[PDB]
């Protein structure tokens, strides 16, 4: 069954203090989906509809996709949304896990809901990251901006440490996307 | 954002 089979929309308000009722954890800087902390009963101000378990992955806020962004960016999206907040979330378990590296290696059927979400998440991560490659710099490119130009040795150290969320190969070189900085 | 070569390297 689909990665997105347990996806649902829960609707919440912020409390008087402007807080959600739960903490946000994870984020691309940690190589993760944004996901909820503990959801204690009573602490969240729901409007009618579906409710949240602890540690659900957060995919969208008010139809802005946030999976693949850093926690800072997620909080920035939330700060510019008006109540009520519509959260698209999915509980962890089975194939659904907060690890972005594992997720971005999953292969979904072209055109599926699962595939479309994975593309949206990749687009989000790409907004926040400079890719690395082992291919040499060419005329017109800016190191640090278009690519981080690194050696194979360096690229494999990053792979080994889990610092690359996505990688591939093309014409005899390695390409990948590192975790974005926290800030 | 990403170039054609990058997207061909990683897309599956």
């Amino acid at each position: 069954s689909h990665w997105t089979s347990k996806v649902h929309e829960s609707v919440i308000g912020r409390n008087p203090e402007g807080q959600l009722g739960f903490e946000l954890k994870g984020g691309a800087e940690n190589g993760q989906f944004p996901y909820l902390g503990e959801v204690k009963p009573g602490k969240v101000a729901y409007e009618s509809g579906s409710k949240l378990v602890s540690e659900e992955l957060l995919l969208e806020v008010n139809e802005t996709p946030v999976a693949g962004l850093t926690i800072r960016d997620v909080l920035a999206v939330i700060k510019h949304c008006k109540d009520p907040l519509r959260l698209k979330c999915v509980k962890q378990g089975g194939i659904v896990d907060k690890d972005l590296r594992h997720y971005l290696n999953l292969r979904f059927q072209k055109g599926s809901v699962d595939h479309e979400l994975q593309q949206i998440i990749r687009d989000n991560l790409y907004l926040r990251t400079v890719p690395c490659t082992t291919r040499p710099h060419k005329e017109g490119e800016v190191p640090g901006v278009d690519y981080i130009f690194i050696t194979v040795e360096e690229f494999m150290e990053l792979e080994k440490s889990g610092a690359l969320l996505e990688s591939g190969t093309y014409e005899d070189n390695y390409y990948g996307t590192p975790k974005p900085p926290a800030e | 954002i990403r170039s054609h070569s990058y997207l061909r390297a990683v897309s599956e």
